[PDB]
């Protein structure tokens, strides 16, 4: 995809073309959370989950990793294409929250497609009360009259009321790193928060004031290195505790989702903060599973 | 077909079509684009 040029320069039926395609895969996704709620007992709408499953969600992952990876979304945002988004993100996080039979099946299908997604997504969305600074926000877009006339409740909190804020997940996760709970009790947690964090302060990194002294207080988003060091602190301190137990793949997968921000931490933090994963990756020297 | 599907007879008449479509159409694509990663992907950014 090159929708950079598309969006400049091209047709509006090419414009309606992918409208229509992100539209049509929204109101799929969440019909499927519908019909999965309402299927608390287990076949057209099962066809449907599957073909979700199968093709909806690995299209709009990559398409979304494209975008994130060429840091892209900032002009493909336009009409509707912000209501969309959010619904979204509601919905496949409303699914990796929630546990069914159908979850435990894909849970990590729909954890890569949330990462892919956050970082995608052009406008600080995890936090909510200084967003207002984003001209690209479609509060600031919309003025009064476009607010007026399309159906959205007018407060970005209650768009997304279901998904809680970066202060609360971070303290959150603190809690539960400290406490040491095993994965299988809450798999949600260490399913889709981690990915949910990773992209979004991988991205809102450099739209945050720690690069930018200028244009202070008016950053889109505030974010802090010290945000980065304590939760990746917090990744390597939960699976300090729990690799001995429970073990799993998915310890294997928040390594390469890790890595960027392994890469964006500074070197003088790398020496003596995680030379203390090196050992604590081999004292296990009994065991056999593969990690990072 | 979708809206033959609807009927009983299975039978398509276009199959040749369709199979010639999954057989080389679609893997045609995809061998082209995946040899032309850049081509496509030109940002006047002079990428090669």
């Amino acid at each position: 995809l090159d929708a950079r040029t598309v969006m400049k320069t091209g047709l509006e039926s090419v414009k309606s073309a992918l409208r229509a395609f992100l539209d049509n895969a929204a109101e799929d996704l969440e019909k499927t959370m519908e019909n999965l709620k309402q299927g608390q007992f287990t076949k057209g709408v099962t066809q449907i989950i599957n073909y979700t499953t199968v093709a909806l969600l690995p299209m709009l992952s990559s398409l979304f990793e494209h975008i994130g990876q060429h840091q892209f979304g900032e002009d493909l945002i336009l009409e509707d294409v912000q209501v969309s988004c959010y619904r979204i993100l509601t919905s496949l996080y409303a699914l990796g929250t929630s546990k069914s039979i159908y979850v435990e099946r894909q849970r990590s299908a729909l954890g890569e497609c949330l990462a892919a997604f956050a970082g995608a997504f052009p406008v600080a969305f995890l936090e909510t009360h200084l967003d207002k600074h984003n001209i690209y926000s479609i509060y600031n877009t919309k003025s009064s009259r476009e607010r007026a006339a399309l159906s959205l409740p007018t407060n970005v909190e209650d768009v997304c009321p279901n998904i809680p804020s970066l202060e609360k997940l971070m303290e959150e996760i603190v809690e539960l790193a400290e406490s040491g709970i095993r994965y299988t009790q809450m798999p949600h947690v260490m399913e889709v928060i981690l990915p949910m964090l990773c992209s979004y302060m991988s991205r809102w990194w450099e739209h945050g004031p720690e690069n930018n002294p200028e244009r202070a207080e008016m950053c889109c988003t505030a974010l802090n290195s010290e945000h980065m060091n304590t939760l990746l602190g917090n990744i390597l301190k939960i699976i300090y505790n729990n690799l001995g137990i429970d073990e799993g793949a998915w310890m294997k997968r928040l390594a390469v989702f890790s890595q960027p921000i392994i890469n964006k931490v500074k070197p003088q933090l790398l020496k003596t903060h995680f030379l203390p994963l090196m050992e604590k990756l081999k004292k296990k020297a009994a065991t056999v599973v593969s990690e990072e | 077909f979708d809206g033959g599907s609807r009927g009983k007879g299975e039978h398509f008449p276009y199959e040749q079509e369709i199979k010639f479509f999954a057989k080389v159409v679609l893997p045609l694509i995809d061998q082209y684009f995946k040899n032309h990663r850049l081509y496509f992907l030109s940002a006047a950014s002079r990428p090669l």
